[PDB]
């Protein structure tokens, strides 16, 4: 489909018989070249915009903890890339970037000091096959980041690149969640899913799998689950 | 079947893999243990010597493992690096990131203020 | 059963080779104009050059370069002096210093 | 000594079990079905509290009024489901406008 | 002479659109550049070049 | 024997054919896909000298290999980092950093036209070159 693995002769009019070479050739663009530490925590930062005709959504991981590009640098870069530049649209970015930042800056992994064990069950969804997993995490713990977790679950799993900057970032606004109600009542029980004596017929909590068939019902599911969880905690 | 290294064995402890994760002997948390360290890692051993010609990968041992993926991927990376399980492999098998075709190999050319040259060294 | 667990790490390779090997080769990356091929076999880590005399034309091909085929790569590259060398017996000490020297030396 | 205090709940068990005893639905009654149902009241009790509440929340007033009920039971599926054929004094009914009308 | 089998250097969207200073870094840029770059014979260049406009136009690398 | 020219024949199988040339502005000529040179480890990435967890010189290869193979194999079109912030898992602050830096030498995004660059033989004469790979 793309001429990369293909053999083409010296002349490069070849590519040209390539549907996906010839899109980018018929309605393209010009454009001009754009013109520009210590304990480094990871903020996720996510946005749904519905301004224009179309919607943007995406996530992406900030770490403000140093400062070379500012909340309207990046607004100011993605609208140029996705040719959509208007100053209501960048306005409206800096908008939204930073009260996520504010609201999670209060909360960060240092000064933990706590060997806490959690059951971590995320779900990722891409508008294309879609999966869930759950599997046993260990805070305080910084040899495994969730990065390589991440690259590590891509590279086992016949998964696209696009996946590893969506587990990830996905995995972090679990942890912050995670070290939320530690500022409270984060008592930690021994939460197992398995086990043989202390502290397996089959796997199936343990899975990875990926589903095209949408559930796409788990928003209003995990409110109903966490608002009552949340009260369990009281007793 | 490893050809080096030969101090490895199913029935006690050596200690060349105490010195490389001190975190599961000095430590009383009720999780971590060496007694489930000796467990796990027979385990990894019990099942790659069903099959010595595939890749085991960290995801297919955590489907029945009861243990945080912090250390399993920590004691998986010490049986890799030495004569252990992934000795014997087959070239198809492989962790094998999903990245762009490899560059390298490519002629490239240099732009001098006098002209286009080739890059050759 | 453990069984069971290399029952999911054969199939689970079977899946793999699935979706990137029966297509073109590998995945469109869908941003840009890149087909995505899985990593383990295009190449890593180019040698340098090699030039040899010749009286106009240039030649450029690639060759790859090996000392060992049938020694796998593995680790004690991430193995210092310290952990190791304290005290075990010579002979395997000596396979290990062999490994690591080869694993050394395959980059020139 | 009270047998809520005992099961951790705030619903009367004493009450429940009562009600059922004299509503002539059987001619006994176990001791686990009480505080079953005093359960299943009290965790709907406390879900509908709840987004009633958030409804409140969202519409600045601290006291839950009927209007706040109602958005809170037609909002959620689930109770929509529930008490779809129930309907709420002084609830009125949702916004909803059609896109042939707009 | 001038059709797309011939060769692909103008096929709808650049002909005649591109800037007329897209031919690689300024001859101003270029110096500064290949002056922090440490290979030799390469510096040899650059400063010879601001060597030149230091008496051909020295208004225009003022410090 | 038979396995090594099955081994070639599966390595041509699975490689990249040159179909565009590449353009280095011949001051950014250090580099390769497997070196890291002195001006890489005092320029603004500072991934080294262990600053933190989640960067290390092993992400920066990951991702530096990872630009410089996404551009080399279609110089036409132009990098957004739009699409490298949405390929690779790495913070947005670096993903920039590291784009600005290969962009300022030249290495990606070079704008470049060769009608108005004539051709020239360079110092090193004509001969028989080859570059060595490792096996994959």
């Amino acid at each position: 489909v793309l001429p990369d693995l293909q053999d083409q002769h010296h002349n490069p009019f070849n590519i040209l018989r390539y549907p996906k070479i010839r899109d980018t050739f018929i309605n393209g663009k010009v454009v001009s070249p754009y013109r520009l530490s210590g304990e480094a925590i990871m903020i996720p930062i996510t946005l749904d915009i519905e301004h224009m005709g179309h919607t943007i959504k995406d996530q992406f991981l900030w770490n403000y903890n140093d400062d070379s590009i500012s909340p309207e640098e990046f607004a100011s870069i993605y609208c140029k890339d996705l040719d959509m530049t208007s100053a209501t649209l960048q306005t409206q970015i800096a908008n939204i970037i930073k009260e996520q930042l504010k609201d999670l800056e209060n909360i960060a992994a240092t000064e933990i000091m706590s060997d806490l064990h959690v059951i971590i069950n995320l779900t990722c969804n891409l508008q294309d096959r879609f999966f869930e997993d759950n599997f046993q995490w260990n805070l305080n713990d910084k040899s495994l980041t969730p990065e390589r977790f991440a690259t590590s679950i891509v590279q086992d799993l016949g998964l696209t690149r696009e996946f590893i900057p969506l587990i990830s970032q996905s995995l972090h606004e679990t942890i912050l969640k995670i070290k939320k109600d530690w500022v409270d009542g984060h008592l930690i029980q021994d939460h197992v899913p398995n086990d043989a004596a202390f502290g397996g017929s089959n796997w199936c909590p343990r899975v990875e799998i990926l589903t095209k068939e949408e559930i796409q019902k788990r928003e209003i599911e995990k409110e109903r689950n966490l608002r009552r969880l949340k009260r369990e905690t009281d007793r | 079947i490893p050809s080096f290294a030969s101090w490895f064995d199913i029935s006690k402890i050596h200690e060349i893999e105490k010195r490389s994760n001190p975190d599961f002997f000095n430590d009383s948390s009720r999780f971590k243990t060496p007694k489930a360290y000796k467990d796990t890692r027979n385990f990894i051993i019990n099942t790659y010597r069903l099959s010595p010609y595939e890749y085991l990968t960290i995801t297919a041992v955590r489907r029945n493992v009861a243990m945080d993926v912090a250390s399993i991927v920590k004691i998986h990376a010490f049986l890799e690096k030495w004569g252990l399980i992934n000795y014997q492999i087959d070239p198809r098998t492989k962790p094998s990131l999903i990245g762009p075709s490899f560059t390298g190999h490519f002629q490239v050319v240099l732009d001098t203020p006098q002209g286009l040259k080739p890059f050759l060294p | 059963h453990s069984a069971a667990c290399s029952r999911f790490n054969s199939d689970l390779f079977y899946d793999r080779v699935k979706v990137l090997l029966v297509d073109q080769q590998g995945l469109r990356d869908a941003y840009t104009n890149i087909l995505h091929i899985p990593e383990s076999t295009q190449s890593t880590t180019v040698l340098g050059w090699r030039r040899s005399k010749n009286d106009t034309s240039i030649v450029y091909e690639t060759v790859i370069h090996d000392n060992d085929l049938n020694k796998p790569k593995t680790g004690l590259s991430e193995i210092p002096k310290e952990i190791y060398e304290d005290v075990v017996d010579e002979d395997v000490l000596r396979a290990i210093t062999e490994q690591q020297n080869f694993e050394k030396c395959n980059e020139y | 000594k009270t047998r809520s205090s005992r099961a951790g709940l705030q619903f009367p068990v004493g009450r429940v079990h009562r009600l059922l005893r004299k509503g002539n639905y059987a001619e006994r009654v176990g001791a686990g079905a009480p505080v079953y149902l005093a359960a299943v009241l009290e965790y709907l009790t406390a879900e509908i509290l709840e987004l009633a509440g958030n409804a409140a929340r969202d519409n600045k007033k601290t006291r839950i009024i009927p209007r706040h009920l109602q958005l809170a039971v037609r909002n959620d599926e689930e109770l929509n489901k529930l008490l779809g054929r129930v309907t709420i004094a002084q609830g009125g009914v949702l916004p909803n406008i059609q896109s042939v009308l707009l | 002479t001038k059709s797309i089998h011939y060769s692909l250097a103008n096929f709808n969207v650049f002909q005649s659109l591109p800037k007329e200073t897209a031919r690689g870094v300024d001859d101003l840029t270029r110096m500064e550049m290949a002056l922090l770059s440490g290979i030799p014979e390469e510096i040899k260049w650059s400063l010879k070049k601001y060597l030149t406009y230091s008496n051909k136009a020295p208004y225009m690398i003022s410090l | 024997e038979q396995e090594a020219q099955k081994l070639e024949e599966k390595a041509l199988r699975f490689l990249a054919k040159q179909t565009h040339p590449v353009i280095i502005p011949s001051f950014a000529s250090w580099f390769d896909i497997s070196k890291i040179h002195e001006i890489e480890k005092r320029s603004n990435p500072d991934f080294f000298n262990d600053s933190s967890r989640f960067k290390t010189p092993k992400a920066y290869k990951d991702t530096r290999n990872f630009i410089i193979n996404t551009y080399r194999l279609s110089p036409y079109e132009y990098l957004t980092i739009t699409a490298v912030r949405r390929n690779v898992a790495m913070d947005v602050a670096s993903i920039v950093k590291i784009h600005a830096f290969l962009e300022k030498w030249g290495l990606i995004n070079y704008q470049i036209d060769p009608r108005t660059k004539p051709s020239l033989i360079g110092p090193s004469f004509t001969g028989h070159f080859q570059v060595v790979l490792d096996t994959p």
